């Protein structure tokens, strides 16, 4: 039967002192105990992040911009897992309203471009500051900010700029929160993402892991010309996953005259 | 039953059996004649369009 691969144990606390038993056997019908909070869920990245988290039965809260985006999340979890709530960055009261119950919570808001509305300063930055701002008022153990490789607090790009700003603003204001860098991804060096939601889901749940930046990069380093021809801090080594090799993932007479033709 | 068949000139010229028509001497390039392997023997076709 279904086991909890996810846990090493049954009962286990978490820092700010809840106590939290697994129930039954690990499986979807079972309940982990942990409520997690995945902003960004309807992205590409947080997809696979709460299809692995809420396949155990960890109450999954989504915070939700469009209705049409989230559907398929619904699918994922068993009765009362995956719970849906509207929210925009900009309304302080959504956010704190997202965050009152959950054990560990995730942010992947994340923009590649400006908008008529928010520009790289606006989502990077200062919606982080805002919902961690939200995380330091309510106690929430375990916070864990996913940001981008190459993340200079100074440099050409504003984007890059900006995500070393935010990692700075959340590191200062919690000091108990981790912040994961990833490589670039490809889910169907760069890194699989299925592998990173891996990598996640092993920094999400353990301690000593705790106000801990980390480097999460493929095995082997490539250029652009080769990633073409071939379609035409701590690691991976410390929550013990390899990652796969992206050329392996990349594909992811007489008898005539014998037969009839005219009948 | 003759040791050399002649051929309207000084010539040997192959004295044409059931052993002509074979896998191995199917697709031998030559002239249209002086060639076995004819397309339609009783064994050459082995019940075709069955
Ligand atoms: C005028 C008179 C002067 C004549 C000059 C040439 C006359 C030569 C002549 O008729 O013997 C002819 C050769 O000739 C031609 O091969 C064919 C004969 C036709 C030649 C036409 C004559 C040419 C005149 C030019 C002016 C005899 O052939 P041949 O027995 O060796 O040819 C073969 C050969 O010996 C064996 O295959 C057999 O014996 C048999 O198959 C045979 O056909
Ligand atoms: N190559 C890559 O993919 C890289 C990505 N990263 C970072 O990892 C994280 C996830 O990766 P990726 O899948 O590519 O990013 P996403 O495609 O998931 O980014 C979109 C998600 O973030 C939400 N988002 C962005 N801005 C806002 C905003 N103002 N308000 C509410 N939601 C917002 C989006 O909301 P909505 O659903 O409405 O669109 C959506 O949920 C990101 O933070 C990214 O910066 C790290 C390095 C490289």
């Amino acid at each position: 039967m279904n086991s909890f691969e996810n846990l090493a144990q049954d009962v286990n606390i978490t820092r700010s002192g809840k106590t939290l038993i697994a129930k039954g056997t690990g499986g979807r019908s079972s309940r982990t105990g942990y409520t997690a909070t995945v902003f960004g869920a309807n992205g590409f990245l947080g997809s696979y992040l709460t299809a692995k988290l809420a396949k155990h039965g960890t109450t999954v809260v989504v915070p939700y911009r469009e209705e049409m985006a989230k559907r398929h999340l619904k699918v994922t979890g068993d009765l009362g897992v995956v719970n849906f709530l509207e929210m925009d960055l900009r309304n302080l009261e959504s956010i704190d309203e997202a965050v009152r119950h959950s054990d560990i919570v995730v942010n992947l808001i994340g923009r590649e471009y400006e908008t008529k509305n928010f520009n790289y300063y606006d989502v990077h930055v200062e919606g982080a500051r805002r919902i961690a701002e939200a995380v330091k008022k309510h106690n929430i153990a375990r916070y864990i900010h996913v940001s981008a490789f190459n993340a200079e607090i100074d440099s050409p790009s504003e984007f890059n700029h900006t995500k070393g700003l935010g990692e700075q603003v959340t590191k200062d204001i919690v000091p108990w929160a981790t912040i994961v860098r990833p490589a670039p991804m490809f889910g169907r060096n760069p890194v699989h993402v299925i592998d990173v939601a891996a990598a996640l889901e092993r920094i999400c749940f353990d301690d000593s892991t705790v106000a801990q930046t980390f480097e999460l990069y493929g095995p082997q380093k490539f250029t652009q010309k080769q990633i073409i021809d071939m379609v035409s801090a701590k690691t991976f080594n410390d929550l013990d996953l390899t990652p796969m090799e992206l050329p392996d993932l990349m594909f992811k007479e007489n008898k005539e005259k014998t037969f009839v033709h005219i009948l | 039953q003759d040791p050399i068949p002649s051929g309207a000139l000084g010539q040997k010229v192959p004295h044409v059996d059931e052993s002509h028509q074979d896998l191995l001497f199917r697709t031998s390039h030559m002239v249209e004649d002086l060639e076995t392997y004819d397309e339609d023997s009783p064994i050459n076709t082995s019940d075709a369009n069955t």
